[PDB]
């Protein structure tokens, strides 16, 4: 960051997120078991 | 009515400390207490000035301690300092140099409490090795002016030597105060200091440089020429085939052989010479 | 009123252990430190007071400060130890003087002593007419004891304050009660 | 009563006041005696700061006590 | 302990405003102050000074005064308004050594445990240098002298700093400098040598006469090393290495010859430039 009248560094930051990436960060429902899944177990042990 | 020879002697302490704390302020207007006395009413000198606990936030600064000061100022008479003070100075990084605005109404007050009072400004960061850029100020009546009486008297000459710059004229310096002439009047003792400041000792002079590296630096040197002598049988040749000034118009990349060619004349002498000298001279001074 | 300088010069030689006095001489003589300088303070706001001690060297152990406070907790832990030294205390004292704060006070020294003092008596007329010409102004208690003392100390008085001057004194003292209690609060205001 | 307030240049005052006055009294007679605006500046007293929200008995201002003025430093 | 010290011209200014001052509070000849710095590697540096009160009866050791808590206050006022900095020895201002400055620095030393002396001599009567620098330690001996408190020399230099440098140079307008090149060697490096070291030789001279009953023999230590001085000394020039000293002259001297052919080649260049140049132009505009 750099002062405005004449230009000298002031203080150094860490880097930005774009909020796009912050939104799509952590918004979710995020709340069902493996429980309410049924008939395809097979594929969730293949995956995991 | 002020004369206009009236100076300013500051004392060339004053100044160093002046510069060594402006150029720590970097972006901001830190700012100082000045010491001195009135000699006289073609006179005023200044003899030390010292900082102050103050905080600011790029737009502005002050300080914040009022006891502070009294106390300094009551202690240093214990050893010798009983002068009081004159005036103030802050620093302008790349500005220029004037009183604008606030820099005016805390001005103002010291003239209600002290007449002849002074304001100091200096520039530390367009400063450079041969020059300091300092000025020193004071108001202008508040106004009852439009009798169009001139601020000052004049018998001299000595008030007129110098061009104000546009930028002071910009925020209006002859329009509501004016210029004093800075004067520097430095004493015996810290002039013979002064020159001692670079003195180098003898143990080196008598010394000699290696001989190795040394023979090699000569090699060096001689086996760069080569190629600048090829280059100037070249510009030799070529030269008045064309219009005059083209030849240098046409000459901003490559180099030109000659100065190349003789700026390594003066590697050569001098270091030989001086050597040779050198070697020659202690080869009797010890046994 | 007057505004006074005052060094007071405590003694510490290792004669100071005996026990005439009650508890010990040191502790004779503390007490009454303790009610001079409240007198002096008391007296007036702004005199000040300083501390010194005679031992093989002598040591400066506060300047002139307007607090009493200050030379309370410092003259504690002073150790009986070596051989006193008079004249060297009284001239560091002098020069100690000069650089008051404030050069419109005059200035005065009190001095304990508690000991011999081996000192030839023609230095001690020298020491005591420059003293003389200098405004300097002393102020003896031959706390301790008095015989071997007794007669040099009365000389040196006479010639400094003599010629009719009168501002400066000498007191003694038998062993006995408190000097505090039955000495220094009798002669005059103090000293 | 006489007090007495000096200030950083060697000039000194001398004001008539009663001991029911508070601070802010004083430096309006300053203003009034030297045109200092009452806002710029600073009083000190045995060392330590005045405030206004007191009478000057209050701080035992004595017969004859001197006073010293200190002004704002501001600069921008 | 320390290897080098590096001392900031506002010390010496310092130094000298003190020195100029005093005449209105005594008539000493002497002045004694503190100096703060900071430290690295082993290399210190002293930038910033203050003096407090000090007083000595002239006519005997022993009887001197020097203010505490003067001192113990003003380094308080001043770490308020810069922490950078913190007490690191003392300096003044005599052009000698004294009997009790070794009782000096056993007080101040009580401040700093690591505690230099600095000597800044504010009257020079040579060329010179005005600084020099002293650390305490202790001595053995081998004539069974007991232990021995005693100083020692620490070599020293000025320094700078960019922000200091502008000023020194706007005020250095007083004399002519720079005499560029081959004129300032020789000045610089044979001349200014050559009378200090005779200066030097003068001074053994000098003590080489008091031991004529005029004062005790300090050491056989002083005679030793004198001795190493006499025997060490170049060989007398003399042998075969004369051979090898024309050597190097001749390979010295010859770059040089070349360098003077060249440096002809090209004044008669343009002296051909400046012929033609004049008289075409001449006839041209005749």
């Amino acid at each position: 960051a750099l002062d405005m009248t004449t230009l000298t560094i002031m203080r150094y930051l860490p880097r930005e997120v774009d909020p796009l990436v912050y939104n799509m960060s952590h918004e979710d429902p995020g709340n069902v078991s493996y429980s309410e899944i049924g008939g395809l177990s097979e594929q969730i042990r293949e995956l995991r | 009515a002020v004369d206009t020879a009236e100076q300013v002697y500051i004392s060339s302490l004053a100044l160093l400390k002046m510069l060594k704390h402006g150029r720590a302020g970097v972006p901001m207007e830190v700012m100082g207490l000045m010491l001195g006395e009135f000699v006289d009413d073609y006179t005023v000198r200044v003899i030390d000035v010292f900082a102050m606990p103050q905080s600011g936030t790029g737009v502005s600064v002050e300080a914040v301690d009022p006891v502070f000061q009294a106390k300094m100022l009551d202690m240093l008479k214990q050893t010798g300092r009983p002068e009081m003070v004159v005036g103030w100075y802050h620093s302008h990084p790349g500005f220029g140099c004037w009183l604008s605005g606030v820099d005016i109404n805390t001005q103002q007050s010291f003239e209600a409490l002290s007449e002849r009072a002074v304001a100091v400004v200096v520039d530390p960061i367009q400063s450079v090795k041969g020059k300091v850029v300092i000025d020193a100020f004071r108001l202008i009546n508040a106004n009852m002016m439009v009798l169009g009486h001139e601020p000052r008297q004049t018998t001299s000459n000595l008030g007129h030597l110098n061009k104000p710059s546009i930028q002071a004229l910009i925020h209006g310096l002859n329009r509501h105060y004016y210029s004093i002439t800075i004067n520097y009047r430095k004493n015996e003792l810290e002039q013979k200091m002064l020159l001692n400041l670079h003195k180098k000792s003898w143990m080196e002079g008598l010394t000699l440089q290696d001989y190795s590296e040394h023979c090699k630096h000569n090699e060096s040197v001689v086996k760069e020429m080569l190629e600048l002598a090829k280059n100037y049988n070249k510009a030799v040749e070529e030269e008045d085939k064309m219009t005059p000034e083209q030849l240098a118009i046409k000459n901003v990349g490559k180099q030109d052989p000659k100065r190349h060619l003789e700026e390594h004349v003066d590697v050569l002498m001098t270091s030989n010479i001086v050597q040779c000298l050198a070697a020659m001279l202690d080869t009797v001074v010890f046994k | 009123m007057v505004l006074e300088s005052t060094m007071v010069c405590v003694d510490n030689s290792e004669y100071m252990r005996n026990g005439d006095f009650l508890p010990t001489r040191l502790q004779a003589q503390q007490d009454a430190v303790n009610i001079v300088c409240h007198s002096k303070t008391r007296s007036n706001p702004e005199n000040n007071v300083g501390l010194i001690t005679l031992a093989n060297d002598c040591e400066v152990l506060t300047t002139l400060t307007p607090d009493t406070g200050r030379i309370l907790s410092k003259l504690h832990t002073v150790q009986p130890k070596g051989k006193i030294t008079f004249c060297t205390g009284i001239r560091v004292a002098h020069l100690a003087l000069k650089h008051r704060q404030g050069k419109n006070h005059k200035m005065r020294i009190i001095a304990f002593v508690g000991s011999p003092v081996e000192d030839n008596e023609k230095d001690l007329v020298k020491l005591a007419k420059r003293l003389k010409k200098e405004k300097v102004n002393v102020d003896i208690i031959n706390f301790g004891e008095e015989e071997v003392n007794t007669e040099k100390l009365t000389a040196f008085v006479n010639t400094l304050n003599g010629k009719d001057g009168t501002g400066s004194h000498l007191v003694t003292v038998p062993p006995g009660p408190s000097l505090a209690d039955a000495l220094i609060s009798s002669p005059i205001l103090a000293g | 009563m006489q007090i007495f307030v000096k200030t950083l240049t060697g000039k000194t005052i001398t004001l008539e006041v009663e001991p029911s006055d508070t601070i802010e009294n004083v430096k309006a007679k300053i203003q009034d005696k030297e045109g200092i605006p009452p806002d710029q500046q600073r009083l000190i007293f045995a060392g330590k700061q005045l405030e206004d929200g007191r009478t000057l008995s209050d701080y035992n201002i004595q017969r004859e006590s001197t006073l010293h003025l200190v002004l704002r430093l501001r600069g921008g | 302990a320390v290897q080098k010290v590096v001392v900031h011209p506002l010390v010496l200014l310092s130094v000298v405003d003190h020195f100029n001052r005093i005449g209105k509070v005594g008539n000493q000849k002497r002045v004694v102050g503190v100096l703060l710095g900071s430290w690295q590697k082993k290399v210190l540096d002293v930038s910033n000074s203050f003096a407090v009160p000090f007083d000595e009866d002239d006519k005997d050791d022993s009887v001197w005064f020097l203010d505490h808590d003067y001192l113990e206050n003003m380094y308080g006022m001043f770490k308020k308004v810069n922490a950078r900095e913190r007490i690191v020895g003392w300096y003044h201002t005599g052009p000698k050594l004294h009997k009790n400055d070794i009782a000096i620095n056993e007080l101040m030393k009580r401040y700093c445990p690591n505690s230099v002396l600095v000597i800044i001599d504010v009257k020079p009567k040579d060329l010179g240098l005005p600084t020099e620098a002293y650390i305490s330690v202790e001595e053995v001996h081998d004539d069974g002298t007991p232990t021995s408190k005693t100083f020692e020399h620490v070599t020293s230099e000025i320094g700078a700093e960019e922000a200091e440098e502008v000023g020194v140079e706007h005020l250095l307008r007083d004399i002519k400098d720079t005499t560029v090149g081959t004129l300032s060697q020789r000045i610089t490096n044979q001349v200014h040598g050559l009378k200090g070291l005779n200066s030097k030789l003068l001074d053994i001279r000098s003590y080489l006469e008091k031991v004529a009953t005029g004062k005790l023999p300090i050491n056989h230590q002083i005679i030793y090393q004198l001795q190493d001085v006499f025997n060490l000394l170049p060989d007398v020039s003399l042998q075969e290495f004369v051979k090898a000293f024309y050597l190097k002259t001749n390979d010295q001297m010859v770059v040089v010859y070349l360098a003077s052919l060249i440096r002809s080649v090209v004044a008669l260049h343009n002296l051909i430039n400046n012929k033609i140049a004049n008289r075409d132009a001449e006839k041209k505009e005749g």
